[PDB]
DNA sequence: CATGCACAGGATGTATATATCTGACACGTGCCTGGAGACTAGGGAGTAATCCCCTTGGCGGTTAAAACGCGGGGGACAGCGCGTACGTGCGTTTAAGCGGTGCTAGAGCTGTCTACGACCAATTGAGCGGCCTCGGCACCGGGATTCTCCAGAGGCCT
DNA sequence: AGGCCTCTGGAGAATCCCGGTGCCGAGGCCGCTCAATTGGTCGTAGACAGCTCTAGCACCGCTTAAACGCACGTACGCGCTGTCCCCCGCGTTTTAACCGCCAAGGGGATTACTCCCTAGTCTCCAGGCACGTGTCAGATATATACATCCTGTGCATG
């Protein structure tokens, strides 16, 4: 006579999977035992960061008159912001270029 | 009734009026008729005459017959790079009233030829096109795509034995009315690779791959009550079905009964024994110590002294098989790093280290005593270099062909050597590069320095000196190393032939070996083994010559083809 | 009739050739290059490679395998101090 | 024989994308990079929380440790929005 | 006479191009040979997957690029525009790598 | 009052007297040594944990410790540490 | 009937405490199991490193005709040696001072 | 319950001179001091802002040396001589 | 007789040789303590500082500044000058990856 | 006739050597808490046996970078001259630094009691392998627009 | 008679968009099953109230070393010129990567089966940790001998 089952994610309103996060947190021996509130808190943060980066990536990709995102777009989106750049100060992205810039002294004279 | 010659002449004139270079042979005329019938019925087909029977002239006659009726059209011929000049010369010789061009060279030259000789509008002056594989592969998409190819001839068909081959995919861009696929060895190592040619030639029939796989049984089930005689019954039924489903699409003829005027040939194996120098390397390699063959303090209070500790006042099995094969071929292939750019060792030292080289040196001296000429085959160029250096030291003449020699240089040397006035007597060839197509009737002896994994490759190489136009008996010597890994590979190789003999007919505790392999050939036996008298053609009415030497003996063994 | 001199190949480290170094420099934003950098760059690169190959080999050895794999290189890089995305 | 399955965040990342740019798509390489990013962030946060809990001799992990770890790691403005999102999620979850 | 640019013009044009592309710059086969040579010293008869070689390449290339970028600033500091070895040595010394 | 706190004080003094018979140490140096030992121990254990985790193992055995040392200590120090560890373990079993 | 107890450190021949290391490993939640062999290895390694540092420190101290070690001596011993300096690349020792060093260009002209 | 203001001026020039000498500097310009004071303030802010966060979590009201030594270790520099 | 006076630059070398031998602390106590107290007043209003933490903070600050000046001095010699200037500090901090 | 080297003394700033006298550092006890013998279940981990993938060695050909060589402009170094912005000293001021007393406030222990979170069985369905089908991109080929680079005329002079 | 130049005024070379066919990687669809859910105990970390009692935060006074302003020289920083070698740009060829293609077989993953190390309880007892004393290194005071930095005649101009 058990009622219809509803996933915890649906109950909380998030998109990421609560159960998988809880399982990983337990089996990873990060602590002796895990409270009931942590996975819900963690999933929201992960979702927020993912959406934050994807919005800028999509804007940059659209600006170039193209439909599908590719790593160059991620590089441009990340390195043009002063906060995401500080968070990822040590990470390297495969097949990403570099921001274009030239020292002012090297440019030719006005003539 | 008219004689055979007169009837042949009249029929040739009726069918091939433009052909003027020379008369066709009877079976060639029959093949021409077969091709004409196949074309009339609108069905493709393979031609698989044995090597050296003159397929090129038959194809040329067929083409002349086609154009003889005014059916001008764009014709394409594809062949290996080394043979193109031969195709051009044959056309120039037998049918002087036809034009052809060798569409080969750099991009600019190809564009020049396209603009000059190949007008967009077909006409009686349109020449035949000849090309290699790579050129036909690169330019298929954007140049050759723009013609209505009337007829296509793909020489050396066995190059398409893989259904995943890229070349087999590029050709789909072209649209061809009919295909013809010449070859000399239709049946490769395993049955699957045979389906590719049939699928390419007749897609409307041999569609399903799994059906072709399942149509023949190779289960080898135990001889149960219902299977005791099935071992032979099923085999016979399968062979009969295969022949019956292959009869209408293939033409095959054999030398042994078509050209009885041609002298025969024999294949001979001769063994050699390893030297102590090679045994040392073998032992070191087995123990994983070849490189080695070529190759604490206490601080006060008793503690160990750390190395380079400052003492100053403070104030103020991975690749064993290939290694063994290299060792068996010749020791010097190894240790290629010790001397770097420096010279090869002294001439006399090279001979003393390799058994096979010693045997070859012993064998060569006698052949020159009777004015014979020999061809030497090999697979590894670095091995060719050592022989070249040795012969240069001895001061003999040499000619060489391989992948690094350009087209014009290849062509010049063949013509020079074919000259009767040439004094050259040694010719070197790479197995893959020069083994196909070319004609070297001048020589009458072939030597195989090593054996390939695929037996079919050797068969092509042996026939380069035994074809129409030959006038003397031919001997083939194959060298091997006694009691070594070489035997294993050679034994495995012949295992693939039994399937060919089963499928294709001739028309449409020391063992005994341990008592023979080890034994080196003595000088007295060697000087006796060179007799070729029995292979000569007997005069009419005379008895056959007796066998010159027994089938097998110490250090040598004749090979008899399966039949 | 080839002469008695063996074939020889350039040393492996020489494979990295001058035009490649020039191309690398341009991406950095360099306009003029001196003549001696081509001997410093190779020395720097050879030193850099060992500090990663050693750790990769140690990780492979511990697992009792005989073939290196991508995860070993990624772990070595991450431990050394640099993180790499796109190969996990 | 296909038993060796693999788990990843591909489906969820794809789901989130359609909420911001409905008509856009993403190639495989970008998907792999995005997948790798999430693992790194999760590992950092969990690792920090683990040692934060032990420092006080407490045994369990609760939302308080996660909140403090997030406040420590993320720099500048990102901290405030993340914390607000987390609290807004948990409060809604508890009431139902 | 034939058209001929003044010194320095082509370098800027090359810079403005190579900063737009993401492809690899060093040739593959020589790099693979070098990687195989170095590792063989520590242990014999290893085997490499292709993706490992690719990872090593793309890891080293982005390190060399950054090193060259940090070097250029030092040259401008001393009132020059050319790079010289002392610049690389100083940059590495300050970075703390030696 | 008087709630005990644990440290490595005695053993450092024992080793010192074993090396230099007549030398002594002030308290400040003792504190530095006490911190240094803990730091090294933590580094080694932390490395060993993940090294074991990567291979789906559950236990931590001497092999993990031996592998971990070769990654941390640079060059020469690696050899002698491994030698000492092997000697100690070998002697322990036969006792 | 009980045999007289012998400490594990005594049987292994070391000086450091084996038991305490074993207790620390289990309570540290590094893994769910600990082998019987690890503590001995770890104790031996720690003892060797401590002896190595102290031997150099003592030599440094005796040079200045002192008798008891002080932090300056540890600083000198650590920074003068090669491998130890690399190992302690990011460690600050309280009241350590710095090594004597003057750039050659600053010295007075020899004339 | 008093208030504090403008204490950054307390880093007198001779103190900066003495600090410089230990580093091996011979001759000093006139504009260094203003840059040095700003650098020092920027450095101190980050350490203090993490020490406070560590303290407040445990609900204590007094900062202790263990918090400070913990804070430094997170930024890649370790301190020996106060705890572990 | 003129009042005996050394040539410029001599006393600097004596100071360098002297201060590199001792291990004292160079900044005053009370000014640094007041500076530390002032900054923390922004994050919380009534913090109570244990007497030991201030020493640790002072040690860390001195150890950082000494290394920064040492690197700046090397950066200065590169241009053939001998006096350090703000450009050198800015370049050093840019290279180290802090800015 | 205004230079470049050799010495003289002669004022200062270190390291000798001898004598006083603290207050840490070393050593003893007396307990306790935590380590050390026996005993008993369980299940990771070691060890065969086996597929099927993916790696390792070599030849053929092309063709687009790679190597050489030559001209010539400009950037890297020496030199010299000018003029500040620092570096030794000497008085005058100001704030650390030491040495004692009071208080509370807030950090540590001790003894309860309860809501929270591990474990087990029985359920489904949300999440993963395969497999087609089509458009976003990927060539091509051809006409624009930008941008350098050098020669002649005449401002305004000399 | 002769400059020094803008300002053209072209002339040549490099991206740049614009339209037209081909193609294979992304997006749904399907089938299957193993990992979250839902109820249920049971013992426990962790709030919570009530007490000690250590130290950090003030206050006062007093000596007295560091700060803080000047007023000189001087040696370094900066700019302007010349000279000369070296790096860039552009033409001819030669050399080696990229694929394409032949073969083979080592080592990576699974799936069963069995056993011997580790966990978790009990006793039992001795090794390490606060309190307690007692000397003697090392921090200061003083006399001074020695080493080091600086300027003023000396020589040689000739
Ligand atoms: N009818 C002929 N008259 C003269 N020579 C002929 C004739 N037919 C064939 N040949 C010879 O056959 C030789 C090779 O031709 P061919 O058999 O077709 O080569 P392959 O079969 O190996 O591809 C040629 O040298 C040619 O001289
Ligand atoms: F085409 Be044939 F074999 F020359």
């Amino acid at each position: 006579t058990r009622a219809k089952a509803k996933t915890r994610s649906s109950r909380a309103g998030l998109q990421f999977p609560v159960g998988r996060v809880h399982r990983l947190l337990r089996k990873g021996n990060y602590a002796e035992r895990v409270g009931a509130g942590a996975p819900v808190y963690l999933a929201a943060v992960l979702e927020y960061l993912t959406a934050e980066i994807l919005e800028l990536a999509g804007n940059a990709a659209r600006d170039n008159k193209k439909t599908r995102i590719i790593p160059r777009h991620l590089q441009l989106a990340v390195r043009n912001d002063e906060e995401l750049n500080k968070l990822l100060g040590r990470v390297t992205i495969a097949q990403g270029g570099v921001l274009p810039n030239i020292q002012s002294v090297l440019l030719p004279k006005k003539t | 009734d008219l004689t055979e010659e007169e009837t042949v002449i009249k029929l040739q004139n009726e069918l091939c009026p433009l052909l003027t270079g020379g008369q066709l042979k009877s079976y060639q005329l029959k093949g021409v008729k077969w091709l004409i019938s196949l074309w009339q019925n609108g069905l493709n087909g393979i031609l698989a005459d044995q090597m050296g029977l003159g397929k090129t002239i038959q194809t040329i006659g067929f083409l002349s017959h086609l154009k003889g009726n005014g059916l001008d059209g764009p014709y394409l011929v594809i062949a290996p790079l080394s043979t193109l000049s031969n195709w051009f010369n044959e056309i120039a010789r037998f049918t002087p009233s036809i034009n052809a061009i060798i569409y080969h060279g750099d991009k600019n030259q190809r564009d020049e030829l396209r603009r000059k000789h190949m007008p967009k509008t077909v006409g009686p002056k349109f020449p035949i096109v000849i090309t290699s594989y790579e050129v036909a592969m690169n330019d298929a998409k954007r140049i050759l795509r723009h013609y209505p190819w009337k007829y296509v001839v793909i020489d050396e068909g066995h190059r398409l034995k893989n259904h995943k081959c890229k070349l087999l995919r590029e050709l789909k861009h072209l649209k061809m009315d009919n295909k013809l696929l010449l070859t000399g060895t239709p049946l490769q190592n395993n049955l699957s690779e045979l389906w590719s040619l049939l699928n390419f030639i007749l897609p409307d029939i041999f569609t399903s791959h799994d059906e072709f796989e399942s149509w023949f049984d190779f289960s080898e089930k135990n001889k149960n009550e219902a299977t005791k005689e099935e071992e032979e019954k099923r085999r016979a039924q399968v062979v009969s079905k295969l022949h019956g489903i292959l009869r209408p699409f293939i033409l095959r003829r054999m030398k042994c009964d078509v050209e009885l005027s041609l002298p025969r040939k024999k294949e001979i194996i001769m063994y050699a024994t390893m030297t102590d120098h090679q045994k040392k390397f073998q032992e070191h390699l087995v123990n994983n110590t070849l490189e080695a063959h070529l190759g604490i303090e206490l601080s006060p209070t008793g503690r160990p002294k750390r190395r380079t500790r400052k003492s100053i006042n403070y104030s103020k099995l991975n690749n064993l098989v290939i290694q063994l094969r290299k060792n068996c071929n010749h020791p010097d292939l190894l240790q290629g790093q010790i001397d770097g750019s420096y010279l090869y060792p002294p001439v006399e030292e090279i001979v003393g280290q390799c058994g096979k080289f010693r045997l070859l040196e012993r064998l060569l001296v006698r052949l020159f005593a009777n004015n014979h000429k020999v061809l030497i085959f090999s697979q590894w160029t670095k091995l060719l270099d050592i022989m070249d250096y040795y012969f240069s030291e001895k001061g003999f003449e040499v000619c060489r062909i391989d992948g690094s020699v350009k087209l014009d240089e290849r062509r010049r040397q063949i013509k020079d050597f074919s000259d009767e006035k040439s004094s050259c007597s040694i010719f070197l060839l790479s197995t893959r590069a020069g083994g196909l197509g070319i004609n070297l009737t001048a020589a009458d002896t072939c030597i195989l320095y090593d054996s390939d994994w695929n037996p079919q490759m050797d068969l092509q190489a042996m026939d380069r000196c035994h074809r129409i136009g030959q006038t003397k008996p031919v001997h083939v010597y194959r060298l091997s190393t006694a009691q070594s890994i070489e035997t294993r590979v050679l034994k495995r190789a012949y295992s693939k032939l039994k399937l060919e003999h089963v499928v294709i007919g001739q028309g449409q505790d020391e063992t005994a070996e341990d008592k023979l392999i080890q034994t080196d050939i003595s000088d007295a036996d060697l000087d006796r083994l060179l007799d070729r008298s029995d292979l000569t053609i007997t005069a009419p009415g005379e008895t056959q010559a007796a066998e010159a030497f027994p089938v097998k003996g110490p250090g040598w063994e004749v090979v008899l083809p399966s039949s | 009739g080839a002469k008695r001199h063996r074939k020889v190949l350039r040393d492996n480290i020489q494979g990295i050739t001058k035009p490649a170094i020039r191309r690398l420099a341009r991406r950095g934003g360099v306009k003029r290059i001196s003549g001696l950098i081509y001997e410093e760059t190779r020395g720097v690169l050879k030193v850099f490679l060992e500090n990663v190959i050693r750790d990769a080999v140690t990780y492979t050895e511990h697992a009792k395998r005989k073939t290196v794999t991508a995860m070993d290189v990624v772990y070595a890089l991450k431990r050394q101090g640099r993180t790499l995305y796109g190969f996990g | 024989r296909r038993k060796t399955r693999k788990e990843s965040y591909a489906i969820y990342v794809y789901k989130v994308l359609k909420q911001v740019h409905p008509d856009t798509g993403i190639s495989s390489k970008a998907m792999s990079i995005m997948n790798s990013f999430v693992n790194d962030v999760f590992e950092r946060i969990a690792g920090e929380a683990s040692r934060l809990a032990h420092y006080n001799k407490r045994s369990t992990i609760t939302s308080r440790e996660i909140q403090t770890a997030v406040r420590l790691l993320l720099p500048g403005e990102l901290a405030k929005h993340a914390v607000s999102e987390g609290t807004k999620a948990v409060t809604k979850y508890t009431s139902a | 006479k034939p058209h001929r640019y003044r010194p320095g013009t082509v370098a800027l044009r090359e810079i403005r191009r190579y900063q737009k592309s993401t492809e690899l710059l060093i040739r593959k086969l020589p790099f693979q040979r070098l990687v195989r040579e170095i590792a063989q010293d520590f242990k014999t008869d290893l085997r490499f997957q292709s993706s490992a070689v690719m990872a090593l390449q793309e890891a080293s290339e982005a390190y060399l690029v950054a090193l060259f970028e940090d070097t250029n600033l030092c040259a401008i500091h001393a009132k020059r525009v050319t790079i010289m070895p002392k610049d690389i040595q100083l940059a590495r010394r300050i970075r703390g790598e030696r």
